[PDB]
DNA sequence: CATGACCAGAGAGAA
DNA sequence: TTCTCTCTGGTCATGAGCCTCTCGAT
RNA sequence: AUCGAGAGG
């Protein structure tokens, strides 16, 4: 149905992908100062939109809890260790 | 706290602002040409020290 | 990244991360850390056999 | 699909940056010496310094791009016809204009096509890579980066077995054919 | 309603899709799948034909369409029969079917033929466990 | 710096342009070739001024060479340094004028 | 060639999502440089979005 | 510079210097053409070039995606709908001026303040 | 991978 | 003409952290 | 043994 799109790195090189839906809705001050900082798009002619910015990490790193929050060779030491954690690596 | 970091975050607006001024006057031709560098690597230097400046 | 313009140079757009550990990073932030990191590894990686031939 | 073999054409453009007499010249797949390029084009059928330089100039009003030409122009000025141009090759008589020939569609821009009377084809590709060759060589366009991925290719299991199942597959092909020379009567 | 545009939390649902179509392993088993359907055949059909001349004749040979079967085994005093995964395992044997060509031989002016045994992708398409259900699995003693 | 002539930027200066490398390539714009041969009268109109000024006591084809303001400026360049130097250069294998 | 890319391509795009084009196949149009680069290759890595 | 190749041969021109008359004439080298010269420029080498810093301007430049949109007006027709980038040439010591298009009359504008060219 | 000496060539001065 | 002189691409060629483990085909 | 692969500080 033309919802969603296939993109290889080639042809993104042609589109502008918005990083959260929220991102197309228009503005016209007063803010959570605990949330991190977020610098506003600044652009507007969107032809796609990340499904979830999180996708951008494996397997391995997809375990880690908050890994936006840890210098990342960290996370590269967790993604390397978790293959080593034991546990029923299969119920048969 | 609150007016800790209502500062810290208001030094890398400064940052932020100083930055944009130094890319308008670039953009504008307005750059002096101080001897032994290009336009371009006198920008990136200004604003790469701005940059460590704001973080320290 | 393809979520920037072209000719962009802003503080953003090419690396700095205005977040701290402790706030958290947003995904472009994440990434150009990532970069960074990786390079970080890599160079200890290398650095490593370098020393050991050079005290051999 | 056929024989995954890779030709590898190199367009060189000789002389320094600050340097003059700055030729273009090309790598072909079985002749020894680097042949300059419009002596290819002739050999392709494109015998006009004008039909060439369209070839490989998209705008008339590109003065330095034609001026960065010029050379090759004077470089094969001595080669002005086609038969002369497909002579001009490195072999240990009419054999020679043949094995010309047969190069050009052969094993010159293989992925174009391998077959014969598309001259045409390879002739303007040929200076689309020239083009952004001088592209590049003006400070217009910039290096090439290797490490794009878009660029780059995953061969996957799918691949990989069917790589080593040409290979086994002809393998057996031989030892069928084989079998049958032996059998000559039985 | 209906038409209303989503929000970051809605994404997840397409996620859950993408992953209830696909798995985790999709490029496995789309590069296998792709490979046997298609690649095999124009493997099969590259350069195949062979000629042989003699003094008056010419005789050809020239392989066809090909059919890979489910995973058997041949054992050795004893019948073939469906090899399943957990006994390829246990026995130490390898999990592939068989590959038979329909090869022809023309003379100037031979039915299904048996090649070689190819190791199956489990999940893919010609393995047992591609349609297996979640109980079918336990039976097969296959972890789901 | 020589002994005492330390801390004023002047001299200093004065040694870096002494020591810097320096080519014709560094200061040049754009170089043509004309055919202009008729010497009392140049067909290109801007240099009449230059060759109104010869007055004062070959080839027909004309090399002429423009200069970055610029360029010129970075270095204590003169124009009448570039055209000593060319003229040195070439032992009146060539003669040169030039603008001011 | 072709002159009128941008009629072609919102074609192309339009038969892709339309599936009458292979969805994994890549189309990309360069405008500032007048190309026009279709990949219908195998090995290509693409995501979703 | 421009140049020129003979009628009947599309083979480019070389000059010729009618030392008779003082002359510039363009011959042909594969057959006996000759030809008025239209200029007497014969050479161009620029070491500072500009050309190619606007390269890439046609006019379906403004459905880029990816390029950035100013709030600035067109000098001529005072559109606010314009794209914009830096130089396109690549050269490393080359001016951070932005080059605008309008949108509505097609019209290249800079934000140059040191110079005012074509 | 990648940094680099050895000939072997050939252009190149002097008496 | 001889002779000594520079004097550079195709080469062939080197190693390339220490252990340490475990596994797995021939 | 040999070749290879993964891993650990
Ligand atoms: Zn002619
Ligand atoms: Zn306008």
């Amino acid at each position: 149905e033309g919802l969603v799109e296939y993109i290889d790195a080639e042809e993104e090189e042609s589109i502008l992908i918005a990083m959260q839906p929220e991102d197309l809705e228009p503005a016209e001050l007063d803010v959570d100062p605990a949330k991190r900082i977020r610098v506003s798009h600044h652009a507007t002619t969107f032809t796609h939109c990340e499904i979830h910015p999180s996708m951008i990490l494996g397997v391995a790193a997809s375990i880690i809890p908050f890994p936006d929050h840890n210098q990342s060779p960290r996370n590269t030491y967790q993604s390397a260790m978790g293959k080593q954690a034991m546990g029923v690596f299969l119920t048969n | 706290d609150g007016p800790t970091m209502r500062e810290i975050t208001e030094t890398i607006a400064e940052a932020k602002k100083k930055v944009l001024d130094v890319t308008k006057e670039a953009q504008a031709n307005l750059l002096t040409a101080k001897h032994g560098m290009t336009l371009r690597e006198s920008f990136e230097d200004n604003v790469v020290r701005f940059l460590n400046e704001a973080r320290d | 990244l393809p979520h920037f313009s072209k000719d962009d140079y802003s503080p953003e757009s090419k690396g700095f991360v205005e977040n701290s550990y402790l706030r958290g990073l947003t995904p472009q932030e994440f990434f150009f850390h990532a970069m960074g990191g990786r390079e970080g590894l890599i160079d200890t990686a290398v650095k490593t056999a370098e020393t050991g031939y050079i005290q051999r | 699909k056929g024989s995954r073999f890779i030709s590898t054409l190199q367009v060189k453009l000789y002389g320094r940056e600050g340097s003059s007499a700055r030729t273009i010249k090309a790598t072909l797949p079985y002749i020894k010496q680097d042949i300059p390029i419009v002596i290819i084009f002739r050999a392709l059928g494109i015998i006009p310094d004008g039909e060439i330089l369209e070839h490989i100039c998209y705008d008339v009003n590109d003065w330095q791009m034609l001026e960065m030409l010029k050379p090759c122009v004077e470089d094969g000025f001595v080669i002005q016809d086609r038969e002369t141009a497909l002579d001009f090759i490195g072999r240990r008589k009419e054999k020679r204009i043949q094995y010309a020939k047969d190069i050009l569609q052969k094993e010159f821009l293989p992925h174009i096509t391998q077959l014969e009377g598309f001259e045409s084809r390879k002739a303007f590709f040929l200076g689309y890579m020239i083009n952004r060759l001088l592209l590049c060589a003006l400070d217009r366009k910039d290096q090439d980066d290797r490490d794009h991925f878009g660029k780059k290719r995953l061969d996957l299991a799918g691949p990989l077995l069917a790589q080593l199942f040409k290979t086994l597959f002809k393998k057996l092909t031989k030892d069928i054919f084989r079998y049958m020379q032996r059998t000559v009567e039985e | 309603d209906e038409s209303a545009p989503i929000t970051a939390e809605d994404s997840w649902a397409v996620i859950s899709a993408f992953f209830r179509e696909k798995g985790l392993v999709s490029q496995q088993l789309d590069s296998f799948n792709q490979f046997v359907d298609y690649t095999l055949q124009d493997i099969i059909c590259e350069d195949s034909t062979l000629i042989l001349e003699q003094l008056a004749r010419k005789y050809e040979i020239s392989f066809g369409k090909i059919y890979v079967t489910k995973p058997m085994v041949n054992e050795s005093d004893g019948v073939t029969h469906a090899l399943y995964p957990q006994e390829a395992r246990l026995r130490n044997l390898t999990y592939s079917s068989g590959l038979f060509v329909d090869v022809k031989k023309r003379t100037y002016e031979s039915g299904k033929v048996f090649i070689g045994r190819l190791p199956i992708m489990l999940r893919s398409k010609n393995c047992y466990l591609s349609e297996a259900t979640e109980s079918d699995l336990y039976k097969l003693k296959e972890c789901p | 710096l020589e002994p005492g002539h330390a801390a004023d930027q002047e001299q200093a200066k004065l040694i870096r342009s002494a020591i810097e490398h320096t080519t014709l390539k560094s200061v040049t714009i754009a170089s043509e070739i004309y055919y202009d041969p008729d010497p009392r009268s140049t067909v290109i109109p801007e240099d009449e001024e230059i060759i109104q000024l010869h007055f004062s006591l070959q080839s027909p084809w004309l090399l002429r060479l423009e200069l970055d303001r610029a360029a010129m400026n970075d270095k204590d360049l003169t124009m009448g340094q570039v055209g000593e130097r060319i003229k040195q250069t070439f032992k009146n294998d060539l003669f040169v004028i030039w603008s001011e | 060639v072709h002159r009128n890319p941008a009629r072609l391509m919102e074609t192309l795009r339009t038969l892709r999502r339309k599936g009458d084009i292979n969805p994994e196949v890549s189309m990309i149009r360069d405008i500032r440089e007048k190309e026009l680069k279709i990949f219908t290759d195998a090995g290509r890595v693409y995501r979703p979005l | 510079t421009t140049f020129r190749f003979c009628r009947d041969c599309n083979n480019m021109l070389y000059p010729r210097e009618d030392k008779e008359n003082n002359r510039l004439l363009f011959e042909c080298r594969t057959c006996s053409y000759v030809e008025e010269a239209g200029s007497p420029l014969v050479y161009r080498h620029e070491l500072i070039t500009n050309i190619g810093e606007t390269a890439g301007v046609v006019q379906d430049i403004g459905s880029d995606p990816t390029l950035p949109r100013s709030d600035r007006e067109c000098p001529k027709c005072h559109s606010r709908e314009n794209v914009f980038f830096q130089s396109q040439q690549r050269r490393k010591d080359t001016s951070m001026v932005l080059f605008f298009v309008c949108l509505s009359c097609s019209h290249i504008f800079t934000s140059d303040q040191k110079n005012k060219r074509t």
